[PDB]
């Protein structure tokens, strides 16, 4: 049936050497330096937190009464004596807010992963359907 | 299923058709036909 | 919405197709509707003189490589370098960078190497309306008066069956005389005829001494003109209308400005109240005989068209006059029947001023809008430009066509305008008299592109639009928007995406306008169907031969309710309406910003339910909201009608609301009140406030715009049986409406069947 | 449509929708634009029917009402339904001329004490704006100027009014308010008349029971019968029965003497002693009730009610 | 036309039984992997750090105890709506070979059909 597809099936080979094997590589791409951006945001904060967590618990525990203010403490005794009740409510709120703030910021970098596959994906439906629905229309036709 | 295709075939023919309406005319076609005999009756006087 | 928020400007397409043949592909127009003064939160007013690249005229953007280490910027249009003169050679290091670099709407006050002209303010009043006609006018030009601006100059003339131009400010010797130049109706005198006649033939002479002056030096003299003004004493022929040339009356106002100020801020108003009956301009003879000119003579070429085309030409003429002087026209026609708004819309479309359509001058609409024209803004002046020049600086790939509004072509031709003009084209720049705060002008261009790799990479796809107006402090301006697209990167669909449904609603608005100005209303709703069927096809999900599996994205699946909103609206449709209302409708159509103009395609239907306790939703727009039980709230930009129920109607009556338990109901009745003057006094001509209730007080206005909930359509659907004979005979009273529009439901039944086997 | 299977629609075809008449609704509002191409014309459409089949008289029904025109229903162009109709169609008065009037300008006129509604028959507002204008509308409203076409020594209007006093001491004492029509019509001789009718009314006192000897039941079985079949058009006829029940209920239990739960002590006056058999025989009659007749004979009924004078409503 | 065809079968199940897309998903399970380590590097280091903080930094308690735990207990409503969020764009993440492959299965099948009418 050779019935002139040579010029018509050819742009089709076109439209799906550059675009179906192209549009894979280029999200594929897209997740990993993003991902890759998680590797450098994570870290850049790994390097901010760990420094507060050097000479800010250095400096209360090296100098003779600073470290027995860490010698104290809230005391490892019951009897909470209305202000050790009054103050960890705070420690577990600097934690809920600390871990809501690690969360928004994962939540937002999920939006680039999420907001790529509706509209490169509804293109490959889209080139693909007038080259096969016209391989009908000229197929009709001898 | 050819249980629901010609039950709607039956169903349409009674609404199309007008059984009832078709004998009600047959009486006033005859009465009519029964007044222009009278008429051809009360001509001949 | 950002976007407008920025810079003013809203594109169809925010990213834009590669080559001529994908611009046949997105098969829609590429455009956008740049408000040029636009008083946003991002504008700095500097006293430099703007850089400009030698090349293009290009002013330094903020995308602008700049080569630190030579003191060179690049401009991103022509691709050639120009160095830092002087000044910004040094402070030109990374960290002190101008506010021209920061900012992408920036605002340069021009310093001049004199106190420049304050705006001019004709008064062309009628006199030949019934008696509380004219006293309500005498009043709002008090009050106007009273709002003019101290340095303003002003000039009246009151016209009739013969033009009579009032001198003002004259010797201190008399002050008991008034003098008028006296100029006889039916007698076509030229441009410099009048000029001669009047013996007018720092930047005021002793020749228009006796004329235009300062409303600080005047006074007693405007006040006397507005108080001895008072009707026309002809007696007419039997039953013939009160003569009157209004044509002469603003060729009169028009010569004066020609030998006086050339291209200095001045604005004509009209207060015309009845359509010219001799001279020039002739729409309906002198008696009230035989009948003026309708949309039904329009449509079968009546010989009242003698009266349509000849007085067109001499409109056309005045308008072209107006333009290549410099000086913007208003119309504040208040008639209560036709007055010829379909040929005095060329010299204000043109031009660019106001299109204000009272019915008679006690009414809402009128009053509000002229204290509105001369309002202050934030900084206490007057807040409208004069002699503003737009010109765009396109980039390699894209190349400008028409824009479409209140401006006017000029020329310099060149190779930034390409060929098959839409609108108005032909030129780079656009002149306009005078353009306030509302004026949106719709630019178009089209991508040639002939091959695909000649975009740069990542092509930004540069956009700059240049704005000269004059501000009424007395000081030269020129504001420049610089804008950037990224377009059609291989990875395929991306133009799309950057569509918006509204933005481009409006834009075949006015295209659709426009070639209803040129040919008939059958071929123009044929193409503009076409276009939406061959968007719809390509830009949706489906698949052929099946309409089940129908989609449309959230940026595509409103666009087909204003398209149908649009085939059903006034704009399109010259029937149902007097040709003063549809040109009314063109006028403002034409110069509205993309969220008004929305609204006036689509009418909002905020709807005030009693059982919610809250915020008002907007509902669809049907008359499955006619319940008797809640307040409706219609918005189209001439109508604020408040519709209300039967059932609240007679709580009104009998007094639920008098009497303390139904609190409830106070808040229902007063939210109505209170949230439409909210929307009367923000928004330019203030329409037509009207009260209304269920089978009353003014309805037929809600009652026409509103859908058909029960169509007689889905009353003929097949099967009727066994519900003959039931319940107690009552259901809750519905109201039934009859229209020639089908339904919105059935209109995405074609929409879809149609794109589905195409 | 043009194949015989599918059959004409019915009353419980429009009740319930059937695809009998996929076509009667561009018919129905091509009608509708046709008369308004009559009206602003000043031409009159009369509709002489004559068949056993429907001949769409339900859709067509509405230039006849909108201009003025007349229906004549017969079930053949030979009985003498259609013979004498057509005759005085055409018959003259005392000097040969037509007894008709056209191109009709009804101009009504109030005192300040009271507006117009809106007007039920054979007429159409203008839209001509003024003081005179209440807020609530019967039918027709928003002017004071009606164009009615064709008139004739039959047609009777019916005009809806309202009393917009707020308090009784704003009254003088035995104080007459009045009203007037002006009827502009063409002649069939050819010249322009002016018809100008007075009529003068008092108002009552402040007590309820003045306005009893005043009442006329005869002439507000025709007013409530025509606002009946003016809202049956968009409401149901079911709502509209409901309606006229409890407007029924009210009206006899204020105008009439009788004790508490006393059924045997009821007495009417002689002004409301008919009007509830009135509405006994307007909820059995045919321009309520759908049963046993076609839409196009339910048209014929309800097109020759919205014309006809106070006796002919009566006998009808 | 037969020879366009079976290239096109021959191009088209290269892409479908690559074992291709398979090895770039290995290269971020285990980035995957190490970056939930790491969240979990943030939960030490900042746990440990909202502890020592307080240690320091010095109306009744019958107020200052119903507020900030009225600032609690909203963190309560914010990871339970976040996380529950979380998961809904982890499940639309969860389409990749799921509907793409169902598009190459389409066109594999739709070509398939008119290959079998050219070989008849």
């Amino acid at each position: 049936e050779h019935c002139l597809c040579t010029e018509k099936l050819q742009e089709l080979m076109d439209s799906l050497d550059d675009n179906l094997k192209s549009y894979e590589r280029n999200v594929w791409q897209l997740q990993v330096n993003v991902l890759e951006d998680e590797r450098t945001e994570l870290q850049m904060k790994v390097a901010n937190l760990s420094e507060r967590l050097t000479e800010i618990q250095s400096k209360i525990m090296n100098d003779p009464f600073l470290s027995a203010k860490y010698a104290a403490a809230g005391t490892p005794g019951a009897v909470p004596n209305a202000q050790t009740q009054l103050r960890e409510a705070s420690a577990r709120l600097a934690l809920a807010e600390s871990v809501n703030a690690e969360l928004e910021r994962r939540l937002a970098f999920e939006r680039s992963i999420s907001r790529s596959w509706q509209t490169n994906l509804r293109a490959m439906q889209r080139e693909l359907r007038e080259h096969l629905a016209s391989l009908a229309l000229a197929s009709r036709k001898s | 299923k050819g249980i629901e295709d010609r039950d709607r075939l039956l169903s349409l023919a009674q609404r199309q058709d007008k059984s009832e309406e078709n004998e009600r005319l047959k009486s006033e076609v005859q009465q009519l036909k029964c007044r222009v005999e009278k008429l051809t009756r009360g001509a001949t006087v | 919405h950002e976007h407008e928020a920025a810079t003013g400007c809203r594109f169809s397409w925010n990213v834009w197709p590669a080559t001529r043949a994908e611009a046949q592909k997105i098969e829609l127009p590429l455009g956008c509707m740049f408000t040029p003064l636009r008083d946003c939160t991002s504008l700095q007013l500097v006293e430099y003189e703007p850089v400009r690249c030698r090349v293009s005229g290009c002013i330094l953007n903020p995308f602008c490589a700049i080569d630190f280490r030579s003191k060179q910027w690049t401009c991103p249009f022509s691709l050639q370098r120009n160095a830092f003169p002087n000044h910004y050679a040094m402070h030109i290091s990374e960290q002190n960078l101008p506010a021209e670099l920061l900012y992408p709407t920036i605002e340069y006050i021009l310093p001049q190497p004199e106190s420049l002209p304050p705006p001019l303010f004709f008064l062309v009043v009628d006199t030949c309306v019934i008696e509380e006609e004219l006293d309500q006018l005498r009043d709002s030009l008090m009050q106007a008066l009273a709002l003019m601006p101290s340095d303003a100059m002003v000039g009246i003339i009151t016209y009739g069956a013969m033009a009579m131009l009032h001198e003002l400010g004259g010797g201190s010797e008399n002050v008991d005389v008034m003098k008028a130049h006296v100029f006889r109706g039916n007698k076509e005198l030229t441009s410099t005829q009048i000029q001669q006649q009047l013996g007018l033939a720092p930047l005021l002479r002793p020749a228009a001494a006796r004329f235009i002056q300062p409303v600080g030096e005047c006074e007693y003299k405007l006040t006397s003109i507005l108080e001895e003004l008072r009707r026309d004493s002809w007696p007419v022929p039997s039953d013939s209308r009160p003569m009157r040339c209004t044509g002469l009356a603003l060729s009169v106002a028009l010569a004066v400005l020609e030998a006086a100020w050339y291209q200095l801020p001045a604005r004509v108003l009209l207060f015309v109240g009845g359509a010219c009956t001799s001279g020039p301009g002739q729409v309906v003879d002198l008696s009230l005989c035989e009948s003026i000119r309708h949309h039904l003579d329009l449509q079968k070429d009546n010989n009242n068209a003698r009266f349509v085309k000849k007085a067109l030409k001499y409109y056309t003429q005045l308008a072209n006059q107006a333009v290549r002087s410099g000086h913007a026209v208003d119309i504040f026609a208040c008639s209560l029947d036709q007055v010829g708004l379909y040929e005095m819309k060329v010299m204000t479309e043109k031009t660019g001023g106001c299109v204000v359509m009272g019915d008679s001058f006690s009414i809402n609409v009128f009053k509000d809008s002229l204290r509105k024209f001369f309002e202050t803004d934030s900084t206490g002046f007057l807040k409208m430009g004069f002699n503003a020049k737009i010109e765009v600086l396109c980039s390699k790939e894209f190349k400008v066509c028409g824009a479409i509004g209140p401006c006017t072509g000029t020329g310099k031709k060149g190779c930034q305008v390409s060929d098959t003009i839409v609108g108005e084209g032909m030129t780079t720049e656009w002149q306009a008299a005078a353009l306030d705060k509302e004026s949106t002008v719709a630019f178009y261009f089209e991508v040639t592109n002939q091959q695909a790799q000649n975009l740069p990479p990542g092509k930004q796809s540069f956009l700059q639009f240049q704005t000269s107006y004059l501000h009424p402090s007395g000081r030269r301006r020129l504001r420049v928007t610089t804008l950037s697209y990224r377009f059609a990167e291989p990875n395929t669909i991306d133009v799309a995406p950057g569509f918006d449904q509204e933005a481009a609603a409006v834009l075949m608005t006015r295209l659709a306008v426009f070639k209803t100005e040129s040919e008939e209303s059958l071929d123009v709703l044929r193409w503009l169907d076409r276009k939406l069927i061959r968007l719809v096809a390509r830009f949706a999900d489906y698949q052929k031969d099946d309409p089940s599996s129908f989609h449309l994205s959230t940026e595509f699946s409103i666009y087909p309710q204003f398209m149908y909103h649009l085939r059903r609206s006034h704009f399109l449709q010259t029937f149902n309406a007097s040709p003063d209302e549809t040109a009314y409708y063109r006028s403002v159509l034409l110069r509205a910003s993309v969220m008004n103009a929305l609204v006036m395609i689509q009418p909002a239907l905020l709807e005030y339910s009693f059982e919610q306790q809250g915020p008002p939703q907007p509902v669809l727009l049907d008359a499955q909201a006619l319940k008797p039980n809640v307040i409706l709230l219609l918005d189209s930009f001439f109508h604020v009608v408040v519709w209300h129920g039967e059932l609240i109607h007679q709580w009104r009556e009998q007094g639920f609301h008098n009497m303390p338990e139904y609190e409830n109901l106070r808040q229902l009745l007063q939210a109505p009140l209170e949230d439409a003057k909210v929307i009367l006094d923000e928004r330019f001509p203030v329409p037509k406030y009207v009260q209304c209730n269920s089978g009353g007080s003014q309805a037929r206005f809600l009652l026409a715009k509103v859908n058909p909930s029960t169509n007689y359509a889905q009353t003929a659907g097949g099967g009727a049986a066994m519900a003959g004979l039931m319940g107690d005979s009552g259901a809750a009273g519905e109201s039934f409406i009859n229209t020639d529009d089908v339904s919105l439901k059935v209109f995405m039944d074609h929409l879809i069947k149609l794109a589905v086997q195409s």
